[PDB]
Order: C-alpha cells, then sequence, then structure tokens
C-alpha cells in the first residue's frame, strides 16, 4: 500500500548495500538484486566508480529490467558477474525468480575457509522440575512488544544466548546457530537429478 | 579463418563469416574477372570492408598486376581511421598465419590541416590559412633564398623530407594520420610531403572523395595512378551531390569588393617590381611564347594552385598574345570583373546559359572564348612570377578567373543564375551568382575512362538503375545482397496517423499545421516514456523543427518530455553541436534518457555512427523533400528531365528516401545491434515512396505496421524491444546466419548464398 | 555534548540505559560512546510550480531541496542570492522577480534559438552537477549417513535367520482374517487408561502461570538487564578471538565493566526478587550466562599463560 513517486535511484541504493556488505565476510557470497522498472535513473556521483568499487569488493549484481534492457545495467551485471534479464511478463517474471534462488555458481575468487557453527537442541524447561528459569528471547527483545516470557526454548552452547527462532545466528557471540535438517536442505543443489530420455509410448516396447 | 571462394584463399580475420560476406566476396570477385565498374548493395553493419579489403589483398598476392594499386575513397576522416584501422588488423592477422610480414604498404591520405607539425601553423584554425602558411613557408622561390639565408622563413619539415626522405622509402606496413604525424617528428619530416612521395610505393591508398572526384585535386593524386589501378567508394549515394557543389561556383557582391581591392593590390605590386626588376616580365613572357610546358613540368613543388579541370589538349595551346602581356592581362581582368558586376547589378534573377552569356560578354566586352579558355594558366603564372606569399587575400580573384575558365570552356550541363535578392530575405540586397552543374558524370567520367574499375558501394541503393543513369554509365554488376536474419534486429513502423487520428503529412502546406506539431509532441512524449535512452528524430527543415520545438514549450508537451528524458537541440554552429552530440553520448552511457533532434540534411545525418545502445530509435518526421523554391534544383530537374526523361517528382522522392535511409539505417551495427524505425508519416504509405527503400529495409517493413496510430506504434515498440531485449546466444546463429568454417563447405549452405543475392 | 545530548533523548531507554552505565560508574562515556560508533532530476523546474490556492494564495513551499537544485543547475541564481540577499533584495522577492522575469518565462526565429540554447545549457549543466570452479567430492557417502550419529544397527545371527524368514513365509503363506482377535476388552481398557488424562502417554499435564508470579515492572527491569548484558557480552565476544594485545585490554575492561553491572544494578535486583519471594529463577540465566563468559576468559588466559611457557 505504498505510493510510487519520483525516480529510482541506483547509485544510493548500491552504496547502502556495499555499506552493509563491506564488513560482510569473504567467504560469505554478496549478491544483490535490483527490479529496475523505469528506464532511466538519477545518481549524484559517477556510477562507474561505484562499479569498480563494487568489483572490487567481489559483489554479485543482477538486474531484472520491466521495459527495455539497459545498457549501463547491462554492463553493471557482466563486471559484477550477475545476469542481467528483461520481464516478457508475470509468467516470466515468475520464471526469472525461480532461476535466481538457485545459488549461483562460486567463481574463482570465492573464498574456501572453514567456518564454526553450534547446533544447540531445543531445551524445554519444566515447571514442575526446580531448574525452570522462564527468560525472554533476545530476538524477541529486539521488539517494542513486550517479549514473552517462555520457560525455554534454544540457548547457546557458546554463551547460553537465548533464541526461540532457527536458523539464527546468535547475536552474542556471532555464532551461527543451525540443525541438521538445515544444511541438508541444500543437499539436493550438490546432487542434482539428470533429465531423464525421452522415448515416445509407441517406440517404448516395455511396461505400460 | 580461410575461405574458397571460387578457388582462391581468403583469409579471413574472424572466426566465423555471414552467408551475405561470402556472396559480397564471390560477387566482388566475378565482377574482378571482368576488369569493369560495379556496382552493389550491402546492409550496414555486415562487415563488408573487411570482406572487400580481404578480397583485394587476396587477388594482389595471387596477382599483383591485375591490381597494381588499391585506391579507396572515403566520406569523413574517422571513416579513414576507421578503415586504416581494420587493414591493420587484417595485416596482422596475414602476419600471423604465414608467420612472416608481408611488403605490403597501406597509406591513408589527408591534406596539410591533418599533416601539419610546423608550430606556427598548428594554432589556425582555417585549412586554408594553413594552407597559406605553409605555402609561404615551403615556396620554392622562398626555399632557395633561404638557401643563402637561414634567416629566411621556412619550414624544416619540408627541407629535410626533401634532403632525407626521398632517398629512403617508408618501409611496408599501414600507418594512420597520427602513426604519420609521430614519424614525421621522429624524422623531423613533415608527413605530408612524404605521404604524396610515398603515394606510387604504397600499395594501397586510401583519402576522401575530394581528392579525387574534384579535378582542381585530380592531379595531386591521379598523376601517381596507372591504367590498372581500381578505385573503391564506400557511402557514395551522395557522390552526384559533391560532384555538383565541386562544379559549382558562387559568387558574392562582398566577394567582388574583394576582388577589386586584390586587383589594385596586385597592380601597385606589379608597378613596384617592375620599377624594381622589369626584368621578370620579360622572361615570364618568354617563358609563355616558348610554351608553358618547361613551367609546369619542371616544379612539382607549385601545385598549390594547379587547375586540372581543363582537358589536356587545351593545355598545349598558348596564351593569347593580347593578354600575354602582365598589365594587359591585368586590364582584361578589371573589365571582366566590372561586367560582371554590372551583370549581377540586375534587380531580378535570370536564369542564362554558359552561351548566351559568353556570346553577350563577347558583344560587350569584346572577349573572345580562346583568351578566356586560358585565363587560370596566365593568373597561376602571373601568380607564380610575383612571389606571393599570402595567396589566401587572393582566393576571391582566383575563384573568379576558374569560374571564367569554366564559363570559357565547359558549355552543356551548366546553367547561371543571379539573384539580387536571399530566398530566405528578399528585402536584403544578396545578389549572388551560381554556376551551377547539371552534369555530375563529367566529374567521374575520365575515371572511367582511365581506371581498370570502379568499386561503388553504399547502404541506400534501393534504385539499381537510376546511378548509372546519374553517372552515365554502364557498370557490369548491378546486385543488390539480400539480409538474411536468424533474429528480426529491426521493426520498421509507419504512424501517418496521430493520437487524434490527424493525417499526418509534411508538405508545407502542412508544416505550419498545429495539430501535426501536437501529435508529433505527444508521439516523442510517449517513445521518452517507452523507448529506451536512445532517441534521434530527424525533421525536415531547420526552421520546421525551430516552429515545432517552439510550440511544444508553449504547449507545455515538451516539459514532460525533458522530465523523462534530457534533451538536446543541434544548432547551426558545429562547434556547439559537437559539444551537444559528446554530451548526449554521455548522458546515454550514463544511465540517464538523452533525446536528440536534428534535420536529415545536418551534421547528424552526413558522418555521426550509433551504436547499438546510440541508435535505439530513430524516428523521421516525414519524407525530407528538398526545398523547392531554390531554382538551382529546378534547373537541375528540367536538365535531368531533358536528358534522361526523369521526371523531377521521381528525383525528389528518390532523393528523399535515400536522406531518410542514410538517416534511420546507421542504427544497425550487426546481428547484435537491434533498433526501432519510426516513419511518422502518411505519405510513406504511398506504394511509389515507399518502393524507393533500401531492399534489407523495405523486406522487414511489414504490412501489419503501415500506417499505424500512436499507441499502435508503442505497443509495437515495446513488444519489440522485449523480444529483441531477452539474452541471445552466437551459437544459435550457426546455420541460420551465421557460418563457420564446416558449414562453408557444405554445397546446400553455398546454394542458399547464391539464392540469397539477386542480380539486376 | 549538544549532539551527544540529543542521542540520548531520541531514545529513553538507551538514556536509562546510559544513565545505567556512566552514572552509576559502571562504564565512562568515552567506553560507552566507543563501542556506539541526491540524484539530480530535470523535473525541479517544470514539476515545481507557483501553487495557486482557493483566494488569491501564493502558497511557494520553497524547501530547501529545491533551491539547491536550483544552485546546482543554476551557479548563476545562487551568485544573485549571495549579492542580493538579504541586503539588495529579500528571498520573497528576489524569487518572485525570478518568477517575473524572462528566465523562468522563456516563451520567431530568435525566440526559437533562445528557447534551444536555454534547454541546451540546462541540459549540460545538469550532466554537469550529476558527477559533482569444478568440485569433485572424494567420500559422498558422508552424505549417506550425515550428522546422525552412529546407530544401534546390528546384524541378525548365521542362516538359521534365513529359516526363521521361512518360518514366517510359511507362517503367513496360509492366512486367514480376523476380527475378534484384534481387540479385546482387556486391551481397550488399557489403552483408554493409557490415553486418559494423567496417563503415561498423556505426559505431564497443567502448568503453572508464570506471567501473574512475576510483576510487569519487574520483567521490564529484567528485559532492561537482559539488554545491557546481551550488549557487554557482544561486545565482550567481538574481540574474541584475541589476536592483538590491545583486544586483552579491551576485554579486561569489558570484565571490570560487567562486573561493575552486576555489582550495581543484577544484585538490587536479586534482592528486589527476594524481597519478594519470587520462586521463578529469572537471575539463574543471568548467572549462567555471566560464569559462562568468566568461565571462557579464564581459560583463555589460562592458554595464554601456558603458551608463553
Ligand atoms: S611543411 Fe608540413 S609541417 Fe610545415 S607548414 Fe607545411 S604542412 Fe605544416
Ligand atoms: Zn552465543
Amino acid at each position: 500500500d505504498m505510493t510510487c513517486h519520483g525516480e529510482p535511484s541506483l547509485y544510493n541504493s548500491l552504496s547502502i548495500a556495499m555499506q552493509t556488505l563491506k564488513h560482510m565476510p569473504g567467504h560469505t557470497s554478496r549478491e544483490v538484486l535490483i527490479i529496475f522498472s523505469s528506464l532511466t535513473t538519477c545518481d549524484p556521483s559517477n556510477i562507474y566508480d561505484l562499479i569498480k568499487t563494487l568489483k572490487a569488493a567481489k559483489i554479485r549484481v543482477s538486474v531484472i529490467g520491466l521495459s527495455a534492457e539497459v545498457r549501463v545495467c547491462t554492463v553493471l551485471a557482466r563486471e559484477t558477474g550477475g545476469t542481467y534479464h528483461v520481464i516478457l511478463d508475470e509468467s516470466h517474471y515468475k520464471e526469472l525468480l525461480t532461476h535466481h534462488v538457485s545459488p549461483p555458481p562460486a567463481s574463482s575468487s570465492s573464498e574456501c575457509s572453514l567456518i564454526r557453527m553450534g547446533f544447540p537442541q531445543h531445551t524445554i524447561a519444566s515447571l514442575s522440575d526446580q531448574d525452570a528459569k522462564p527468560s525472554f528471547s533476545m530476538a524477541h527483545l529486539d521488539g517494542n512488544t513486550e517479549p514473552g516470557l517462555t520457560l525455554g526454548g534454544y540457548f547457546c552452547p557458546q554463551c547460553r544466548a537465548k533464541y526461540c527462532e532457527l536458523p539464527v545466528e546468535c547475536k552474542i557471540c556471532g555464532l551461527t546457530l543451525v540443525s541438521a535438517p538445515h544444511l541438508a536442505r541444500s543437499y539436493h543443489h550438490l546432487f542434482p537429478l539428470d533429465a531423464f530420455q525421452e522415448i515416445p509410448l509407441e517406440e517404448y516396447n516395455g511396461e505400460r | 579463418m580461410k575461405l574458397n571462394v571460387d578457388g582462391l584463399l581468403v583469409y579471413f580475420p574472424y572466426d566465423y563469416i555471414y552467408p551475405e560476406q561470402f556472396s559480397y566476396m564471390r560477387e566482388l570477385k566475378r565482377t574482378l574477372d571482368a576488369k569493369g565498374h560495379g556496382v552493389l548493395e550491402m546492409p550496414s553493419g555486415t562487415g563488408k570492408t573487411v570482406s572487400l579489403l580481404a578480397l583485394i589483398m587476396a587477388y594482389q598476392r595471387a596477382y599483383p598486376l591485375e591490381v597494381t594499386k588499391l585506391i579507396y575513397c572515403s566520406r569523413t576522416v574517422p571513416e579513414i581511421e576507421k578503415v586504416i584501422e581494420e587493414l591493420r588488423k587484417l595485416l596482422n592477422f596475414y602476419e600471423k598465419q604465414e608467420g612472416e610480414k608481408l611488403p605490403f604498404l597501406g597509406l591513408a591520405l589527408s591534406s596539410r590541416k591533418n599533416l601539419c607539425i610546423h608550430p606556427e601553423v598548428t594554432p589556425l584554425r582555417f585549412g586554408k590559412d594553413v594552407d597559406g602558411k605553409c605555402h609561404s613557408l615551403t615556396a620554392s622561390y622562398v626555399r632557395a633564398q633561404y638557401q643563402h639565408d637561414t634567416s629566411l622563413p621556412h619550414c624544416r619539415f619540408y627541407e629535410e623530407f626533401d634532403a632525407h626522405g626521398r632517398e629512403v622509402p617508408l618501409p611496408a606496413g599501414i600507418y594512420n594520420l597520427d602513426d604519420l604525424k609521430a614519424l614525421g617528428r621522429r624524422q623531423g619530416w613533415c608527413p605530408y610531403f612524404l605521404a604524396r612521395y610515398s603515394i606510387l610505393h604504397a600499395n594501397v591508398v586510401v583519402y576522401s572523395y575530394h581528392y579525387l572526384l574534384d579535378p582542381k585535386i585530380a592531379d595531386l593524386v591521379s598523376k601517381e595512378l596507372a591504367r590498372k589501378a581500381v578505385v573503391v567508394f564506400d557511402e557514395a549515394h551522395n557522390i552526384d551531390n559533391v560532384c555538383i557543389d565541386s562544379m559549382s561556383v558562387n559568387l558574392t557582391r562582398r566577394t567582388l569588393d574583394r576582388c577589386q581591392g586584390n586587383l589594385e593590390t596586385l597592380q601597385k605590386t606589379v608597378l613596384r617590381i617592375k620599377e624594381t626588376d622589369e626584368q621578370r616580365l620579360r622572361d615570364e613572357y618568354r617563358r609563355l611564347v616558348e610554351g608553358l610546358r618547361e613551367a609546369s613540368a619542371a616544379r612539382e613543388t607549385d601545385a598549390h594552385l594547379a587547375n586540372p579541370v581543363l582537358p589536356d589538349e587545351v593545355l598545349q595551346e598558348a596564351v593569347p598574345g593580347s593578354i600575354r602581356t602582365a598589365e594587359h592581362f591585368l586590364g582584361f581582368l578589371r573589365r571582366l570583373l566590372e561586367y560582371v558586376k554590372w551583370r549581377l547589378r540586375v534587380q531580378h534573377v535570370v536564369q542564362e546559359s554558359p552561351p548566351a552569356f559568353l556570346s553577350g560578354l563577347a558583344q560587350r566586352v569584346c572577349i573572345q572564348r580562346k583568351p578566356l579558355r586560358f585565363c587560370a594558366e596566365r593568373l597561376r603564372s602571373l601568380l607564380h612570377t610575383l612571389e606571393i606569399t599570402d595567396l589566401a587575400d587572393f582566393s576571391p580573384l582566383t575563384l573568379l578567373a576558374n569560374f571564367a575558365t569554366l564559363v570559357s570552356t565547359y558549355a552543356k550541363g551548366f546553367t547561371i543564375i543571379i539573384e539580387p535578392f536571399d530566398d530566405r530575405t528578399p528585402t536584403i540586397a544578396n545578389p549572388i551568382l551560381h554556376f551551377s552543374c547539371m552534369d555530375a558524370s563529367l566529374a567521374i567520367k575520365p575515371v572511367f575512362e582511365r581506371f581498370q574499375s570502379v568499386i561503388i558501394t553504399s547502404g541506400t541503393l534501393s534504385p539499381l538503375d537510376i546511378y548509372p543513369k546519374i553517372l552515365d554509365f554502364h557498370p557490369v554488376t548491378m546486385a543488390t545482397f539480400t539480409m538474411t536474419l536468424a533474429r528480426v534486429c529491426l521493426c520498421p513502423m509507419i504512424i501517418g496517423r496521430g493520437n487524434d487520428q490527424v493525417a499526418i503529412s509534411s508538405k508545407f502546406e502542412t508544416r505550419e499545421d498545429i495539430a501535426v506539431i501536437r501529435n508529433y509532441g505527444n508521439l516523442l512524449l510517449e517513445m521518452s516514456a517507452v523507448v529506451p535512452d536512445g532517441i534521434v528524430a530527424f525533421f525536415t527543415s531547420y526552421q520546421y523543427m525551430e516552429s515545432t520545438v517552439a510550440s511544444w514549450y508553449e504547449q507545455g508537451i515538451l516539459e514532460n518530455i525533458q522530465r523523462n528524458k534530457l534533451l538536446f537541440i543541434e544548432t547551426q554552429d558545429g562547434a556547439e553541436t559537437s559539444v551537444a552530440l559528446e554530451k548526449y553520448q554521455e548522458a546515454c552511457e550514463n544511465g540517464r534518457g538523452a533525446i536528440l533532434l536534428s534535420v536529415a540534411r545536418g551534421k547528424v545525418s552526413e558522418g555521426i555512427d550509433f551504436v547499438h545502445h546510440y541508435g535505439r530509435a530513430v524516428i523521421m518526421f516525414g519524407v525530407p523533400y528538398v526545398y523547392t523554391q531554390s531554382r538551382i534544383l529546378k534547373a537541375r530537374l528540367e536538365y535531368l528531365r531533358d536528358q534522361f526523361q526523369i521526371r523531377e517528382n521521381d528525383f525528389l522522392t528518390f532523393d528523399a528516401m535515400r536522406h531518410a535511409a542514410q538517416c534511420v539505417g546507421r542504427a544497425i551495427r550487426g546481428k547484435t545491434d537491434y533498433g526501432l524505425m519510426v516513419f511518422a508519416d502518411k505519405r510513406f504509405a504511398r506504394g511509389d515512396k515507399r518502393g524507393k527503400l533500401p531492399r534489407w529495409i523495405q523486406e522487414h517493413l511489414t504490412d501489419a505496421n503501415l500506417n499505424l496510430t500512436v499507441d499502435e506504434g508503442v505497443q509495437v515498440a515495446k513488444y519489440f524491444l522485449r523480444q529483441m531485449a531477452q539474452p541471445f546466444h552466437r551459437e544459435d546463429q550457426l546455420g541460420l546466419s551465421l557460418l563457420s568454417l564446416e558449414q562453408l563447405e557444405s554445397e546446400e549452405t553455398l546454394k542458399r548464398i547464391e539464392q540469397i543475392a539477386q542480380q539486376l | 555534548l549538544e549532539e551527544k545530548n540529543r542521542m540520548l533523548q531520541e531514545d529513553p531507554v538507551l538514556f536509562q540505559l546510559y544513565k545505567d552505565l556512566v552514572v552509576s560508574q559502571v562504564i565512562s562515556a568515552e567506553e560507552f560512546w566507543a563501542n556506539r560508533l541526491v540524484g539530480i532530476s530535470a523535473a525541479f523546474l517544470a514539476d515545481v510550480r507557483p501553487q495557486t490556492d482557493g483566494c488569491n494564495g501564493l502558497r511557494y513551499n520553497l524547501t530547501s531541496d529545491i533551491i539547491e537544485s536550483i544552485f546546482r543547475t543554476y551557479p548563476a541564481v545562487k551568485m544573485k542570492y549571495a549579492e542580493n540577499v538579504p541586503h539588495n533584495m529579500t528571498e520573497k522577492e528576489f524569487w518572485t522577480r525570478f518568477f517575473q522575469s524572462h528566465y523562468f518565462h522563456r516563451d520567431k526565429e530568435n525566440s526559437n534559438a533562445a528557447i534551444i540554447k536555454r534547454f541546451n545549457h540546462h541540459s549540460a549543466m545538469v550532466l554537469a552537477a550529476g558527477l559533482r570452479i569444478a568440485l569433485n567430492l572424494k567420500k559422498s557417502d558422508r552424505y549417506y549417513h550425515g550428522p546422525t550419529p552412529i546407530q544401534s544397527l546390528q546384524y541378525a545371527t548365521s542362516q538359521d535367520i534365513i529359516n526363521s524368514f521361512q518360518s514366517i513365509r510359511q507362517e503367513m503363506e496360509a492366512y486367514t482374517p480376523k476380527l475378534t482377535q484384534v481387540l479385546s476388552s482387556s486391551a481397550a481398557s488399557s489403552t483408554i487408561t493409557a490415553l486418559s488424562p494423567g496417563g503415561a502417554l498423556m505426559q505431564g499435564g497443567t502448568q503453572q502461570a508464570i506471567n501473574q508470579m512475576v510483576p510487569n515492572d519487574i520483567q521490564s527491569e529484567l528485559k532492561h538487564l537482559y539488554v545491557a548484558v546481551g550488549e557487554l557480552l557482544r561486545h565482550f565476544w567481538s574481540c574474541f578471538p584475541v589476536n592483538t594485545p590491545f583486544l586483552e585490554e579491551k576485554v579486561v575492561k569489558m570484565k571490570s565493566n560487567l562486573e561493575r553491572f552486576q555489582v550495581t544494578k543484577l544484585c538490587p535486583f536479586q534482592e528486589k526478587i527476594r524481597r519478594q519471594y519470587l520462586s521463578t529463577n529469572l537471575v539463574s540465566h543471568i548467572e549462567e550466562m555471566l560464569q559462562t563468559a568468566y568461565n571462557k576468559l579464564h581459560t583463555w588466559q589460562s592458554r595464554r599463560l601456558m603458551k608463553k611457557t
């Protein structure tokens, strides 16, 4: 229910994204998706310098235009390693989004570091037991609404930080609290299912 | 890549070749087998130049005798630079393929303005000033005196070339204008004189139309050209206009005043030198009476004011004794100038034939044709014998002498038009005489009769029969190469109806219509709001464009257009026009929409090329018919009708369609380049007018897009942009629009290539 | 100071946190603040118009954003403003003159040329101001048995199992459906008892309303203490791992601040619970976290001492 007015500012958005992604570790991939409805944008400074800075920062930028192809956006996507697309219709937009859901292939410059992660259990405290210590969730503390005093939940093995949502990286020690199903949820990408051979029914003399 | 074209090996510098390129190579080889002139039509952006250069190099390697030297004629300096770069890349590919540097020498020729290094002549803003200063610093009489006096003015660049540059010719290779300047600076020589000296040695010589088509400049190149040389003309769709302009003479009242002043100064100088030394006049008289061959053939450096326009037969005859005396010829020139001014005093426009004007001059001024025939020779001798350095101030006298010589010898195909009032401002006394030439073929007549063959190609060659009539010759081959595309890169559309269903037309009666202007403004606004940044709009005339822009601003529609995309409008001044074009290109490369509004006769339509992101949308506002009020155009149309049975309306339509195709045909650079073509006029729907479009463009002109509206055009543009902006792979072009090495060997592919091209 | 004060006013919780950390001498203000620390469009002239109200109202709405855009596009306007406002003329008078001047109302060859030149100059000024790896794993069986630990997979006895496999194969070879043998009244009663409330299957039961046992003010104080301790521990763990000598001093200061906070705020809060004798062990989580941090720091100090041995 917002109001659509003015003109897009690609330079400011890219600068803000780079500032946010400046502190991110190198091994983590930096991916940018841009929805460009208008064909013209206003940049307070030269965008090519920002393009060079993004290239040095190893950030992938993909642009899906709506009206037509933009030469500047195409060059930016090519230099950043991303893909530029143009929307044909709603079905084409959905297909492009589904294609962009899959992780992009890792480039040569992609780092390979052994990151350490913790997998806490769902610690649930019973009021019958004397060891029931209700505590507000750290994530729920961030909201203006009063956090719910939960009897149990997930406690960080590294600093005993309490979180009620997973997979959420621990804010205190920076540890990424994940679960075994979460890790296995991307295993299908590791072993993609190859397309089966298509032989017409008439030419196939076998089981019906 | 190696190509076998009718048993001839071609070293293609790219890994793939278009089928149209193979057909062009085959047809060019067939034409070369006949040693005759030929006309071929090839779509722009198809790499025709690369194929032509490769085939010429293959022919030279196989048979140097058949093509002793290649001649390339172009339009602008950037074209020469691009040709030099492409030929250098091809030579590098040849050297890599063969492992050795071939003994191949290529050279580009330009004026002294683009080849001067002297610091004093550098800041000059005009080539004529540069030429005059160079002549003053490199005069033959000045050089001889400077030999005994170093303090005298001189140019070391030419002197060192004369002393050192003549013995050692340039090594085999290809050099650019900047490369030539750098070599001259390194060696202390002038690249202009060194290039002129090395023309006879260069296997390929590339220059512009003016350096050879102009008879005044023809001998500066043709003297070192043999009969077996092959001449190439690219984008020569307006060669007739260039020849007419070269053969046309314009005189004004200010020109007459300057001529009178320079004649008075010349008479004073003659009197002064005669008082100082009368022997020079006697020596000049002896030279003239004994023969003009002695002076012309012994000083090749005095070619500053060469006049090779007259046929070689007239050169043998000497100047009549009545005007051999310097004072007699000065009085003759004074009487001629007075008669010309008196004739120009007429308060109405006078149309005359050269024979009638010559007869009138003979009756009044007692001037026979024979003494006036040698006007240029006597003027050249007088200017050479007086050691005149600042010849720039003497230009009007030379122009008048050349005009008189043209009248005295050339009669058929010329018209003298005397207009004392400007067409734009008849209230202003502007007495102007036009010696308009209606026979451009004469300017190309010796070229057909001297060289082995002439190559003519252009992207706007819709009628294949008018050019043989225009140039008065019979080309051996007249073939148009149809363009085959795996992906439709062009969407030409015609919009003769506005939003309010107003009949869109560009006739001068309807040019002042407010409704047409408002419809054009709405169309431009929608195009800016829809089509990408690259927008170019070609109008019909400068005044019409200015009125349309003013009406758009007053209505306020142009304000929203500026809100969508930045607006750049060219002016008459080319200096600020270049800045505007640079700003437009920068904005298009900065992601902000830039819109250009030019005229079909402006500089943009002449020598400006658009990249894929620059030629996204080209819109022609009506058929660019030439302003008929020019009596020169009417006289040319009458002469063409009386000499070639060509209707004036047909010629005007052909010229307008050629201009439109030139404006729009530069928006495509290849298969990967796609652009939008819009023709906002109902007149384009006419069968005669529509049929005068290039075949590679007319074929893609779908009848479903004929005479659409603004909304329909916008929808079609959206569909075309969305379809053609999808990612594409060059592998898809294989077998359909692109041929690999293996695909060439297929006989079915060869049959398809043969079927692609058609001869007429 | 003025800049620092406004930040506290905007967030009263932070101001309360600032008071609890600095005024109570838990941390210094210096260390407190150490951790805490437009394109140009061509429509600025055409779209911006003198707004006419219902009854002779010139609603200028002269926002500074439009004025800055005009100055960037037209330095002459800025020069006139500097040389006239507010001495030669007022700002409103200058704007009225600009509206009434030919500069704004540009609206015949001379007029068309002037309009074209103005548009080209505007476009040029706007443009000028715009700048100012293939993977091949070795042991795929790790995915077959992933994070699942070694299970109790036991292989049976020798060939006799096949004979047992025969027995069932002979047992169910001649099978007939049965109805009475499926369920019995005693089995049904046992199943009901297991499924009855308070049974083995019905694990546990009702619980206690912890919300009413802890006052809402105590809940808010606990939330504030949780936020403060979490921020302090995040700052502590941010230094870890300690790779530079400065991180050692920073972690020592962080531990001192944590101890000061625990003494000054946590302990009086503890009695606040203890005076109310609340049975909820809210402080127990805080104590566990603080002890974990202290043990981690002590262990790292022991490692550092051992590395120097
Ligand atoms: S000789 Fe060459 S360098 Fe010297 S003035 Fe002439 S063109 Fe320029
Ligand atoms: Zn943690």
